[PDB]
């Protein structure tokens, strides 16, 4: 006979996940390129404005 | 002229000026008050400064000893303007040069004190601050509102005095 043996459940276990699960995340690459362009352009706007004002301060001094 | 190199000692000369040379007062302001007053000195003493420099050029090598009387005029005019500032606008002038002493002598760090100083000097001395060489399109930076470059800490006494002047209506 068989009494007290480790055995599986009558209905079985729920299925486990074994297939590859690496979902794609993130905006499309051109969105990141556009954001980089916008950040750099705004930074250049600020930096060149600062350089020009610094030159006028140099004139005053 | 180059700065001194490896080993040097400073030495003072104890002689007096030759008695033929007429004596003159010397400017007693230090670097910060002088920088604060520089534009007013320029405005008032331009003809004498120009004459002194022209004399020096025309002397063609003997300028120190040939322009002493022109230099005497230059120094007297500078002393006169600083005396006038000390008589009519001392509080604001002191605000401005103490601010400069806190801000590495950068005029951009002291615009609030400078506004009061300029208004005082214009109303009681009829001197105007002006930057030479700009076109009418170009805006002088000291008149600019909302500048890119601002001081790290707006000067305390200057902020208070500026707000008070805005209440009073002087500025
Ligand atoms: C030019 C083309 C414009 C096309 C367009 O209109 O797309 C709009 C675009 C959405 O369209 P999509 O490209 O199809 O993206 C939707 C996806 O679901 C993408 O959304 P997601 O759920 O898959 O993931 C979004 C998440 C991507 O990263 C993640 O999935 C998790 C990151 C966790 C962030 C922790 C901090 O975003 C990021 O974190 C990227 C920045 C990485 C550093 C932060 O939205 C934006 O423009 C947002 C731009 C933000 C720029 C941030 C980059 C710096
Ligand atoms: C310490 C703070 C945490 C910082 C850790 C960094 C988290 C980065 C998350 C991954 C985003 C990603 O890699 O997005 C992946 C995307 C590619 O997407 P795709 O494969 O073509 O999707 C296509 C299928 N769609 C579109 C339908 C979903 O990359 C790019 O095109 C450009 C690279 C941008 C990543 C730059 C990271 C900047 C972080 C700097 C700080
Ligand atoms: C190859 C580069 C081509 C880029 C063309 C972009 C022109 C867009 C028009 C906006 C300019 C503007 O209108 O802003 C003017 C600004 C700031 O000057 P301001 O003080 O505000 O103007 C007042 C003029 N004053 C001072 C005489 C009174 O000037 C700039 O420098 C900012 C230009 C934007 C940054 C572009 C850099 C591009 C990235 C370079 C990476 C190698």
């Amino acid at each position: 006979p068989s009494v007290g043996q480790d055995l599986p459940p009558v209905g079985g276990y729920e299925p486990v996940q074994w297939r590859r699960n690496l979902p794609a995340r993130g905006f499309r690459p051109l969105v990141y390129l556009a954001a980089l362009c916008g950040i750099c352009g705004y930074g250049f706007y600020r930096a060149l404005g600062g350089i020009q004002e610094r030159r006028e301060l140099k004139r005053e001094k | 002229p180059r700065e001194a190199a490896a080993h040097w000692v400073p030495f003072e000369d104890k002689a007096n000026m030759p008695d033929n040379v007429p004596d003159v007062v010397e400017v007693g302001a230090t670097s910060a008050p002088l920088l604060s007053a520089s534009y007013f000195i320029g405005a008032k003493c331009k003809p004498y400064n120009d004459d002194f420099m022209l004399c020096r050029e025309e002397s063609q090598g003997s300028g120190a000893i040939d322009c002493l009387k022109e230099g005497r005029r230059v120094t007297r005019c500078a002393v006169s303007v600083i005396e006038d500032i000390n008589k009519s606008c001392l509080d604001e002038f002191r605000l401005h040069w103490q601010c400069l002493e806190q801000n590495n002598h950068q005029l951009s760090g002291c615009r609030k004190a400078e506004a009061l100083l300029n208004k005082c000097v214009f109303t009681k001395l009829n001197l105007e601050k002006k930057i030479p060489g700009l076109r009418p399109d170009e805006e002088p930076v000291f008149l600019k509102k909302d500048p890119w470059i601002k001081p790290a800490v707006d000067d305390f006494k200057s902020v208070r005095a500026y707000a008070e002047a805005k209440k009073n209506g002087t500025l």
